[PDB]
RNA sequence: CCAUAGGUUAAUGAGGCGAACCGGGGGAACUGAAACAUCUAAGUACCCCGAGGAAAAGAAAUCAACCGAGAUUCCCCCAG
RNA sequence: UGAGCCUUGAUGUGUAGGAUAGGUGGGAGGCUUUGAAGUGUGGACGCCAGUCUGCAUGGAGCCGACCUUGAAAUACCACCCUUUAAUGUUUGAUGUUCUAACGUUGACCCGUAAUCCGGGUUGCGGACAGUGUCUGGUGGGUAGUUUGACUGGGGCGGUCU
RNA sequence: GCCCGGAUAGCUCAGUUGGGAGAGCAGGGGAUUGAAAAUCCCCGUGUCCUUGGUUCGAUCCCGAGUCCGGGCACCA
């Protein structure tokens, strides 16, 4: 397939590129969410023409991103109480569910796409640290607290 | 009924010729897969179940030529 | 090992790609460097498996610009090599000289022989790189 | 969230029956071959869907042969 | 990771033979001050005779015409062979990770007075499974049939030109 | 019809991309032991399936043929 890049993908290159992508990448992926169009003659003059004005609104949502990378790093307030057993053992698990709602409670209605985390979901008490990918370049860091109330 | 909703591609009948020529009553089958396409001009995902060519019919024309066509010949999705 | 002699016939040839005569007579006659005449040599892995008993190829051939009859036979590994003159032989009668060849190579092609008759054809001075000939 | 699904009401239309003929979706076997399997019966019987006074088909991406004809349908030859 | 292909290396020990004779064709000029015969130093292979490679100094020397041989020098050049190593390139096998197709006869919410269905959230699985077309094997589960004539009855035997 | 494998000493099998025909078991003789066995020593094998060719030389590298097999193909 041919088609026309909306974003900056991870091989294929960047914004405005002629791919020859599977059929399958394109079109359960690619076209879904917004990062590719079909190289359709139409879509080719209709991208040609406005082109210009896509790389202002990318640039202006990157650096939305990586403001709020350094916003949600520097917020590091970030506390999940469960009531755990001795030995330092939760009884249930701390997800990216609780992750979610504590940085909402505490900064802006953070979703759970972003929050990313180890092989391992923090099984024990202590303090981890919980990885977050705002944009595709953008790696936060969170610490995290647990009570075992 | 196994009908591609794209191309009504139906099941055909045809013959089984062995070696000898012999000839048995037989039927092939449209390679029918029940599909969710994105509909981007509603932001939906549409359900259809469609053959191979029929997708590759939506692949070349896009989705929404494919459902004005359907809803202009009834057969709602 | 390497010397700046060979890695200058090297530049002068690239054989990792193919040539046709009309130049690659003309990249031997560039490639005559000696302080004595040398000799052109042409070598074909020609397609006969001689390696097949009756397949073997015994000829002749008389050249009109000299060296002038000359006799060729094939060796095991199904490979003819053949000098036709000197090297400072105009290319012009030269191509001819090998044309010649190629047809007294052709008139004796046996019935056994299965493929590509002729796989490839190189052309070679005393101290030079073989070239290709299309 | 919007929306959509869904619900209610109103208007319009359809339902079913019917001989043959017609278009389409499926589709045998007995039989013949002096047995039988390719083949035949035969796209016949039968089932189903769809209509109309007719239906279907129809204005050449057709034939022809270097001359030409000029949509479709039906009849007689060609021709067993 | 195999395997094919290209390019660079190493690679060749029977007998006289100087000694680790790859094959063919051309062919004594070529190597060399931009470091030659040598001299100490680490290994690869090995038939334990030896060949090849890295480093140190050297500052022009070195290879052959001959004894032999099926085969000549082993000065050199080109093609290629058996094997092996490296780069590059091509197809192929697995194995691992991911999610977005797809599955869900997991949980929850809604249509909804609903153990169907459909939509939504979510978990798990995941390019597997499953299905369509084609294809090798199997397939009395099922179907259609064949299983000769003569003959002091038929069968058995025998016979058939 | 196609593809592949095998034929080597009495027996069974190695053998190298050609440079001399092997190895066990059998057989014979000798040794040991009172005697025998088991061990130990010595001995002697061959159209290398056949035939032609390559080669300086062929078990090998081919061509052709015989036999033994394995798989596949086969609508006068
Ligand atoms: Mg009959
Ligand atoms: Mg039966
Ligand atoms: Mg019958
Ligand atoms: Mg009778």
């Amino acid at each position: 397939m041919q088609v026309i890049l909306l974003d900056k993908v991870a091989n294929l290159g960047s914004l405005g590129d002629q791919v020859n992508v599977k059929a399958g990448y394109a079109r359960n992926f690619l076209v879904p969410q917004g990062k590719a169009v079909p190289a359709t003659k139409k879509n080719i003059e209709f991208f040609e023409a406005r082109r210009a004005e896509l790389e202002a609104k990318l640039a202006e949502v990157l650096a939305a991103a990586n403001a709020r990378a350094e916003k949600i790093n520097a917020l590091e307030t970030v506390t999940i109480a469960s009531k755990a057993g001795d030995e330092g053992k939760l009884f249930g698990s701390i997800g990216t569910r609780d992750i979610a709602d504590a940085v909402t409670a505490a900064g802006v209605e953070v979703a759970k796409s972003e929050v990313r985390l180890p092989n391992g979901v923090l099984r024990t008490t202590g303090e981890h640290e919980v990885s977050f990918q705002v944009h595709s370049e953008v790696f936060a860091k969170v610490i995290v607290n647990v009570v075992a109330e | 009924s196994r009908v591609c909703q794209v191309t009504g591609k139906r099941p055909v009948t045809g013959n089984n010729r062995s070696h000898a020529l012999n000839a048995t009553k037989r039927r092939f089958l449209p390679n029918l897969h029940s599909h969710r396409f994105w509909v981007e001009s509603e932001k939906r995902f549409v359900t259809l179940r469609v053959s191979a060519k029929g997708m590759r019919v939506i692949d070349k024309k896009g989705i929404d030529t494919v459902l004005a066509e359907l809803r202009a010949r009834g057969e709602k999705y | 090992k390497l010397t700046k002699r060979m890695r200058v016939i090297r530049e002068k040839v690239d054989a990792t790609k193919q040539y046709d005569i009309n130049e690659a007579i003309a990249l031997l006659k560039e490639l005559a460097t000696a302080k004595f005449v040398e000799s052109v040599d042409v070598a074909v892995n020609l397609g006969i498996d001689a390696r097949k008993s009756d397949q073997n190829v015994r000829g002749a051939t008389v050249l009109p610009h000299g060296t002038g009859q000359v006799r060729y036979r094939n060796d095991k590994n199904g490979i003819i090599h053949t000098t036709i003159g000197k090297v400072d032989f105009d290319a012009d009668k030269l191509k001819e000289n090998l044309e010649a060849l190629l047809v007294a190579l052709k008139k004796a092609k046996p019935t056994q022989a299965k493929g590509v008759y002729i796989k490839k054809v190189s052309i070679s001075t005393t101290m030079g790189a073989g070239v290709a000939v299309d």
